């Protein structure tokens, strides 16, 4: 009797902690896409650096 | 015959097993978690400050 | 009668309990492995923000020069 | 004990909704996971290119010092 008990209160501990993690997976997904926008901002703002140093580049010459 | 006590004890055992594997695990996963979360952040404070930065350059190079 | 019939329920309900549990192991399991790899690749990412950080200091001295060069 | 037996079984019909609920949570967290492994993938793949044109812009920009000077 007591061990069975023990392992419902083992079971319902673990709901919650695995609740808690939904609930954090959920704030790691808004974060993820948040930065994957970001990263393409930057991927895109990279290639314009590139370009215009390279006209700098070319109007130097 | 005892069969089925003795299948409900042996299965209870191996459920008792697993369930400690998962709270190890559901533990394990929170920190992960907690740990990505805070590096997360700072990635995207750092890409940020990166395009900004990106951004500022060139605009000033358009001007040369 | 009732007392076979109970105890054979209670058997396969802790059949099904252990089968889910095994379950949710596996699943378990794939989550920790994923996030491992995942948790890689950010620290790939990592390398590069910093990288790009140094990279842009050397842009920033670079291009100041250049606009008193013009 | 009828009604002993009984009672067990209501402990272990517990057990067994509690451990429905539990499985439930791991595979939803698992699916979540996979999910979000595509903004992962794409993130690297973006800072990697990122990197790669900022240094080919600084390699850009101390050229065209060069020959300023």
């Amino acid at each position: 009797g007591s061990r069975t008990a023990e392992l419902q209160a083992e079971i319902d501990d673990t709901v919650g902690i695995m609740r808690d993690n939904i609930n954090k997976v959920a704030e790691r997904g808004e974060r993820l896409t948040s930065i994957e926008d970001k990263a393409d901002n930057l991927a895109v703002s990279a290639q314009g650096f590139k370009r215009g140093a390279n006209r700098v580049r070319k109007a130097m010459w | 015959g005892s069969e089925m006590e003795l299948e409900i004890d042996r299965n209870l055992d191996q459920i008792q097993q697993v369930s400690n594997r998962l709270k190890k695990m559901a533990l394990t996963t929170g920190k992960e978690l907690d740990s990505q979360q805070k590096r997360l952040n700072n990635i995207e404070e750092s890409t940020d400050d990166l395009d900004i930065n990106l951004h500022m350059n060139t605009n000033r190079l358009a001007g040369i | 009668g009732s007392i076979k019939f109970t105890k054979q329920s209670s058997v396969a309900s802790t059949r099904n309990t252990l089968k889910m549990a095994q379950d949710a192991e596996r699943a378990g399991m794939n989550t920790l492995g994923m996030l491992g790899h995942q948790s890689e690749q950010l620290n790939n990412v990592e390398g590069n923000l910093d990288l790009m950080k140094v990279q842009n200091k050397v842009a920033d001295e670079k291009v100041a020069e250049l606009k008193k060069l013009q | 004990a009828l009604a002993e037996v009984q009672a067990r079984h209501q402990e272990l019909l517990k057990l067994e909704k509690s451990m429905a609920e539990l499985t439930q949570l791991f595979n939803d967290m698992e699916e979540l996971v996979i999910e979000q492994q595509e903004n992962v993938d794409v993130i690297d793949k973006n800072v990697e290119d990122a990197q790669l044109d900022v240094e080919q812009g600084v390699g850009h920009t101390d050229k065209a010092v060069k020959s300023a000077r």
